[PDB]
């Protein structure tokens, strides 16, 4: 009735009543159809004796009784009776087979990339969601965006959109379609403007990851602004913490940010000659640690796209050649070589060719650079005194310099873009579009993975807090007396030992300052402080055949193992203020514009943690709205998803967390009339006074609440 | 909350915040009081000046150090200096910062007990701790093994440490330092005609010592050279004109560190006490001690002291060991740097002496447990 106005798209958004009513009467049994594990599917239906094309007999408290066919295509699994892994898995499988790539999950919004053009977005014939709520329309994200509009207008409070992004595609198209929706509602457009200069971010904050080929190594938080009354204004984007350790160190079979290789494509010899640089990548260490090139992409077209982006931006000749000079100088850093002074402990240079290159490039002096690197100076009270240096300390200084150069250049380009997309009258309200990397579980986890997992941990605890308070509100609404330990914070507050200034990263910096500290000493200290005294901290199970881990933590995404080899090199950032002063005077005006505005302790962990807390404060002042994109298959074919890949994804996507938490309901909350009609075989006081446990329900204001595992009997 | 590091020393207060690269406040540990009359009514004359304010009104004041040989011998003056350090130089409130004080080894217990009592009662620090200057110097040098020779203004001491273990039976403490060299220079300058007797003139002579004095690699032929030519003579200009020129005094002043018989002391030179402290250690660690002689403090800042030290110890030790004198270019603040590193460690935050432990145990808490 209310769906036929979507026409050809109604079949996708919500099927007609006929197939659904014939699907609500399927003959299925609760005691002859369960779910058992598997080697290729990991989860299969069966008939302890079990057969579905393969026979096994297993324990009777590991099977999952399949869901009732009353609910076998509902788009919101928050109403099922048997909430378990294969239930949700095959539910999504089925709703994706009979094409409906959209799904509600409690509070999330799970969508799947269809790999197929669908008119489910265009034209406005489907974008007619105007005015509606989420609960009544078919489960489209445009309804979510409309709800965000209604909320921001009716409370004058900022809103937030958090999508999972490490999926290669589905992130892009979903961002595009939602921002197009926002352009439409509160109406060379701002979307054109956004996607014009996006190659900047693509070339600076993206690199080939072992399980990807274009991964955003930073957070994109688009602020799309609205008028005081609700007409769209200009939109300023905000960037955050960046995996800047990538600047120097790269693992095997990976590489740092594209721009190096884009330039190195030997496309425009003017650059490669202005930077006095060859084309062999194996001559510059900061990029040649892993792989020098991936055959899944060409670099010439990337260089040309980036040139076009610089042109459409307000960059001049200097605002382009200077950035090229900065990148070239960072690369010429990679092969600066120093030796101990003969018979004594002091770094001495051997060959200054790269020093000449860098001094010419940045607008600096070669001798001044060399000495200020070899002779740091401090402000002691009201005096100046030089400091001696071992070679490794100077190498630390060089790496920190390169990192800071790259980071501030990145931030300045961010501000430049935010300016170039800004011309508008005074505004008040906006919607937050938070793009972020997701959880990582690779076969060899390292420090950067610990950082990203901690970020995602904070974000997941944040979401859990949100869903906790909304559920508590709903329970107060129906007079439903039920109180519980905060699901939002306490279950995860114990897995953030990493932040407590005695935990993992704290002890990490402690060792960074501790003399002669080794990874073995670090492991010793870790085991002293946490082995046995923590339940989440456990020893890894290193069985010969895999790379060795050194400790294991139980996150929400399973139990993760890490290998601590090389982490002191990852975290140390002793910044050399002398060369900072050198920068603040350079003739290369871009350098001065970067570093315009009574040190030896800076750790990547510290800055990472503080930026994370900054983003958390940025969020906690607003109201969130979540999105969960999924890549169904790796062969990119439409129609079928490979279940182990998608299952691992959904595990790390965190929706299973929402399922586990609503299991602590009463996730099933029904009215009186529906249950009175559907189960009258013999007002609800008499109907459930007939029969089970009386805590299975909580009668209040024409609402019945059910724990999972009750409607499999009805 | 951040903590304060307050390396006192007998000649220079160096304070700052735990976590910085260098001390924020470095001023003389001195208290001056006016001698003369005072005639201008309404000038608003203070009762006493501390720090480098007493160094600019130097001409009319009489200066006194409240620390003689690492020992605080005037507790009211030390209280004045701490009050200054907290409220006027650092500009903080001591009630909100744990304080890390520092002290030389082998000095009376009442010194530490009074430090603790003063801090907790008349400054209400939340916690405090009293480290050893040599350990912090080793922290700052970035190693866990070596025999550190600290030589400040009042006291010179060796502390041999191996793998983080101190050898307290081999600690050797000597009581000639910068101030005894300043006095010997004041006395040795009279044979050219210059007469410095005032305390202000003692400060002048200290500046002469810091600017013109060096250690001679070979004392005897250096003496003969200075006697032959006049290429070693330099000139210094007092703060009223009146240039003075000194010859062999330049290297005769710090030579006292290697021949303490010049000032009538019976001890051995710093090279020989270093060697003795080494030879008092277990035969298996002294090869690694021979190669990690860490120098610290201001009195180890003379030009050519590392070369003379290495020559002397090499002449003493067996001819197979590798003698390495480690002399950083900033060794004058090694104690403070190491103290900030220490007070910044996460594993150290349980080593503080909380106010409650003091309230339970008395001032004797300090050495009895920490
Ligand atoms: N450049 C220098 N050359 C020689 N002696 C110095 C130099 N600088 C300081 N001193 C001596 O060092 C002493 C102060 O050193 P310091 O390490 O601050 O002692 P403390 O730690 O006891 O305050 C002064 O007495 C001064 O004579």
């Amino acid at each position: 009735a209310q769906m036929a106005d979507f026409g050809a798209a109604a079949q996708y958004l919500r099927k007609s009543e006929k197939e659904r009513l014939e699907a609500q009467t399927r003959p299925f049994d609760i005691r002859t159809e369960c779910f058992v594990p598997d080697d290729k599917e990991e989860y299969v239906k069966a008939k302890a004796e079990t057969e579905n094309g393969k026979t096994v007999t297993i324990k009777e408290d590991q099977v999952m009784q399949q869901n009732p066919p009353k609910f076998d295509k509902i788009e919101d699994m928050a109403m099922l009776t048997f909430l378990h892994e294969p239930a949700v898995l095959y539910n999504l499988k089925e709703r994706y087979a009979a094409w409906m790539i959209y799904t509600y999950s409690g509070l999330f919004c799970v969508t799947v990339n269809p790999y197929k053009w669908l008119p489910v977005y265009n034209a406005e014939v489907v974008a007619a969601y105007r005015g509606k709520k989420r609960s009544e329309a078919p489960p489209h994200i445009f309804s979510i965006s409309d709800n965000a509009y209604q909320y921001m207008l009716t409370d004058r409070e900022n809103q937030s959109i958090l999508i999972t992004g490490e999926s290669g595609a589905g992130k892009t198209v979903n961002t595009k379609r939602v921002i197009q929706y926002f352009a439409s509602i509160a109406a060379g457009t701002l979307e054109d403007q956004i996607i014009q200069a996006n190659p900047a971010l693509e070339a600076f904050g993206n690199a080939k990851t072992v399980r990807n080929d274009n991964s955003s190594r930073f957070g994109k938080f688009i602020r799309i602004h609205f008028g005081a009354t609700g007409k769209l204004a200009s939109a300023d984007i905000e960037t955050y913490l960046l995996e800047k350790s990538r600047v120097i160190f790269q693992l095997k079979a990976e590489r740092n940010y594209h721009i190096f290789y884009q330039i190195l494509s030997n496309k425009k010899p003017e650059l490669l000659d202005m930077l006095l640089v060859t084309n062999n990548p194996y001559d510059y260490a900061f990029v040649s640690q892993g792989e020098v090139s991936v055959a899944s992409i060409d670099d010439s077209e990337e260089l040309l796209a980036t040139d076009s982006a610089f042109d459409v931006l307000s960059f001049t000749a200097e605002e382009k050649a200077g950035v090229y000079k900065l990148t070239g100088a960072i690369m010429h850093y990679g092969n600066m070589k120093f030796k101990q002074k003969q018979r004594e402990e002091q770094a001495e240079p051997d060959g200054t060719e790269d020093a000449d290159k860098s001094a010419y490039l940045m607008g600096l002096n070669s001798a001044d650079l060399l000495k200020g690197l070899c002779h740091p100076r401090v402000k002691v009270g009201n005096e100046y005194v030089t400091k001696g240096q071992s070679v490794q300390q100077v190498y630390y200084s060089i790496g920190a310099l390169a990192k800071s150069v790259y980071e501030k250049m990145f931030n300045w380009m961010v501000t430049r873009i935010n300016a170039t997309l800004e011309t508008k009258q005074p505004r008040q309200y906006f919607i937050g579009v938070l793009d972020i990397a997701g959880f990582e579980i690779f076969d060899f986890n390292s420090f950067e993975q610990l950082c990203i997992n901690f970020t995602n941990e904070k974000l997941q605890q944040f979401f859990n807090h949100h869903m906790f308070v909304l559920e508590q509100e709903e329970y107060k609404k129906e007079g439903i007396e039920w109180e519980f330990i905060d699901f939002g914070m306490d279950l995860q507050a114990c897995i953030d030992l990493i932040e407590k200034p005695m935990g993992i990263m704290s002890i990490l910096e402690e060792e960074c300052m501790f003399p002669k500290a080794s990874d073995m000493t670090f492991k010793a200290k870790l085991y002293d402080n946490h082995l046995g005294k923590s339940n989440n901290f456990q020893k890894p199970r290193n069985v010969k055949g895999k790379q060795e881990a050194h400790f294991s933590l139980v996150h929400y995404a399973g139990t993760v193992d890490y290998n601590i080899m090389g982490w002191l090199e990852k975290n140390k950032d002793p910044l050399n203020e002398t060369v900072v002063g050198l920068y603040q005077k350079s003739s290369l005006k871009l350098m001065a514009t970067l570093f315009s505005t009574k040190s030896s302790f800076q750790t990547v962990s510290a800055l990472h943690r503080e930026n994370l807390n900054k983003l958390m404060t940025n969020l906690k002042t607003t109201h969130p709205h979540f999105v969960r994109c999924i890549i169904p298959n790796e062969r990119k074919a439409p129609g079928v998803m490979d279940n182990p890949l998608v299952m691992h994804q959904l595990r790390c996507n965190g929706v299973l967390e929402g399922i586990r938490i609503c299991r602590k309901g009463f996730p099933n909350r029904i009215l009186y009339g529906d249950f009175r009609q559907r189960y009258r075989i013999l007002g609800a006081e008499k109907l459930l006074g007939s029969l089970i446990d009386h805590n299975q329900y909580k009668f209040g204001h024409t609402k019945v609440f059910f724990k999972a595992g009750l409607l499999g009997l009805l | 909350t951040t903590a304060l590091v307050c390396d006192n020393g007998s000649g220079l207060v160096k304070a700052g915040f735990a976590g910085d690269d260098a001390p924020r406040a470095v001023f003389p540990s001195i208290v001056g009081r006016p001698r003369h009359q005072g005639v201008m009514v309404g000038m608003g004359q203070k009762d006493s000046y501390v720090g480098d304010e007493a160094q600019s009104k130097r001409g009319i004041l009489t200066l006194k150090y409240p620390i003689e040989h690492g020992i605080i011998t005037n507790w009211d003056d030390m209280e004045k200096i701490w009050h200054h350090t907290f409220y006027n130089e650092l500009r903080v409130a001591p009630e909100e910062h744990p304080t890390l004080l520092t002290e030389a080894p082998l000095n009376p217990k009442a010194n530490r007990e009074k430090m603790t009592q003063i801090m907790f009662e008349t400054f209400n620090v939340p916690a405090m701790y009293v480290a050893i200057q040599a350990v912090l110097s080793l922290y700052a040098s970035g190693r866990t093994t070596g025999i550190v020779l600290d030589s400040g203004d009042g006291v010179t001491h060796n502390v041999p440490i191996y793998e983080g273990y101190a050898l307290p039976h081999a600690i050797m403490r000597l009581d000639l330092a910068g101030r005894d060299l300043t006095d010997y220079l004041m006395k040795i300058l009279t044979e050219r005609g210059y007469s410095f007797v005032t305390t202000a003139e003692r400060e002048i002579v200290r500046d002469i010592k810091e600017k013109l004095c060096y250690v001679a690699l070979d004392f005897e032929n250096e003496m003969a050279t200075a006697a032959s030519s006049s290429s070693l003579e330099k000139s210094y200009e007092l703060p009223d004109g009146q240039v003075i020129t000194i010859g062999n005094e330049r290297f005769r002043c710090p030579e006292t560190l290697f021949q303490p018989s010049f000032i009538g002391m019976e001890s051995a030179g710093i090279h020989e006490t270093t060697y003795n402290s080494i030879m008092k250690c277990d035969i298996d660690i002294r090869k690694d001690l021979y190669a990690n002689n860490v120098l610290s403090g201001g009195t180890t800042m003379y030009p050519g002291i590392a070369d003379r030290m290495q020559k002397e110890i090499t002449a003493l030790a067996p001819s197979t060991m590798k003698i390495k004198i480690i002399a950083p270019p900033e060794r004058k603040y090694s104690v403070w740097i190491g103290g900030s590193i220490l007070a910044s460690l996460s594993t150290f935050q349980q080593m503080w002496i909380s106010k409650q432990e003091y309230d339970e145990a008395g001032p004797s808490i300090v050495h009895r447990k920490c």
